[PDB]
C-alpha cells in the first residue's frame, strides 16, 4: 500500500516538462519501406522499445 | 522460381544463404530491385579488380550505393588451337536488369 | 586500334573538385549536400548522386 | 516567478517492457540490419530477441 | 483505367514570357528524398559552402 502511496505521489509531483532531444532524420531511402511508413520525418535518437 | 525481392530489409542471414543455394541448386532466378549500383565495364586484360560475394549482395545496406563490375569479353582473341581442354566451368551470379 | 570502348562521359576537368563533384564512378557524386540530420551519412549513398 | 517544472528531454516512462529470455534458445550476441534501421528497430529487436 | 504523365505548363499557356523550365526539374524531383525542412536549409548552406 505504501509503494502504491509513493508511486501515486511521484506522479502527483512528476512536474517535467519535454524539450525536444537528440533527434535524427534518416534520409528515407536507408529506410526499409516498412520503416517509413511508421517514421515520420524526425524521431528521437533514444527511441524506446515498442 | 522467378523470385522478386522488393527488399532485403529484414531478411534472415539464414534465408539469404539458403536463396542464393536455391539459385545455385534449385536454379531458382531472384531479381532484387532494391540494389542501386554504378558499373564501371571492364575489358578483359583489366581482369575483375573488385569482387562482390553472394552475403555482401544480400546484406549490404539499402541506399548504399554498390560498384559493381562488368567484363566486355569482345575483345578475347580465339584460344590457341593446342591450349588444353577446360574440364571445369567458369560460372556467373551477377547480371544487370537494365541496359 | 584495339580501343575496347569508347564512352562519353562528363568532363572530370570541368565538372572538378572544386565544385565538390567526383566523377570516377561514372556517375556525379556530392557529399554532405543532401543528408541525414543528427547523424553522419553513410558512405557512398546513393543520394550522392 | 515560479519554478513549476523540471525540463527534460528523453522522458521516461512510468511503465516498460521486462523480459525474461530461455539461455538455451536465446543468442546473447547482438541483433542488427543496417545502420539506419537498427538505429530504430534496434533496440526493440534486442528486447524482442 | 488511365495514364499519369507529366505536362509542361508550355503545353497549356501560349505565353511564353512566364515559363521557365520544362519537365525535367519534376524529373529531377522524382530523384530526390522528400526532404524534412532543415535538410533543405543544409543543402542551401552546402552549395553556398
Amino acid at each position: 500500500v505504501s509503494g502504491l502511496l509513493m508511486v501515486l505521489f511521484k506522479v502527483m509531483t512528476d512536474n517535467r516538462l519535454v524539450i525536444v532531444g537528440e533527434t535524427t532524420t534518416p534520409m528515407s531511402n536507408t529506410l526499409s519501406t516498412v520503416v517509413n511508413n511508421v517514421l515520420r520525418t524526425t524521431y528521437h535518437n533514444n527511441v524506446g522499445v515498442n | 522460381v522467378h523470385m522478386t525481392i522488393n527488399e532485403r530489409a529484414g531478411m534472415s542471414k539464414l534465408v539469404a544463404d539458403n536463396i542464393i543455394a536455391s539459385v545455385i541448386k534449385s536454379n531458382w532466378v531472384v531479381d532484387i530491385l532494391d540494389i542501386e549500383y554504378t558499373a564501371e565495364v571492364m575489358t578483359p586484360s583489366e581482369g575483375y579488380t573488385q569482387h562482390v560475394d553472394a552475403e555482401s549482395i544480400m546484406t549490404a545496406p539499402k541506399g548504399k550505393l554498390f560498384h559493381l563490375q562488368f567484363m566486355d569479353g569482345l575483345l578475347r582473341p580465339e584460344p590457341s588451337a593446342f591450349d588444353p581442354p577446360a574440364s571445369g566451368e567458369d560460372m556467373r551470379l551477377i547480371y544487370p536488369l537494365q541496359p | 586500334y584495339g580501343a575496347a570502348v569508347v564512352n562519353i562521359d562528363l568532363n572530370r576537368d570541368f565538372f572538378d573538385t572544386a565544385t565538390g563533384i567526383d566523377l570516377t564512378k561514372g556517375i556525379p557524386l556530392v557529399q554532405d549536400l543532401l543528408v541525414p540530420i543528427g547523424v553522419t551519412a553513410g558512405a557512398e549513398q546513393s543520394a550522392e548522386y | 516567478l515560479s519554478d513549476d517544472f523540471k525540463q527534460i528531454s528523453d522522458p521516461k516512462g512510468y511503465l516498460t517492457y521486462s523480459v525474461k529470455y530461455e539461455d538455451q534458445f536465446t543468442k546473447k550476441d547482438k541483433l542488427r540490419a543496417s545502420e539506419a534501421d537498427d538505429r530504430i528497430v534496434g533496440p526493440t529487436v534486442n528486447l524482442f530477441k | 483505367r488511365y495514364h499519369e504523365s507529366v505536362l509542361e505548363i508550355a503545353d497549356i499557356f501560349d505565353q511564353a514570357d512566364f515559363i521557365q523550365t520544362s519537365d525535367a526539374v519534376r524529373q529531377l524531383r522524382a530523384l530526390m528524398p522528400t526532404l524534412s525542412t532543415s535538410q533543405i536549409r543544409h543543402a542551401i548552406e552546402r552549395i553556398a559552402q
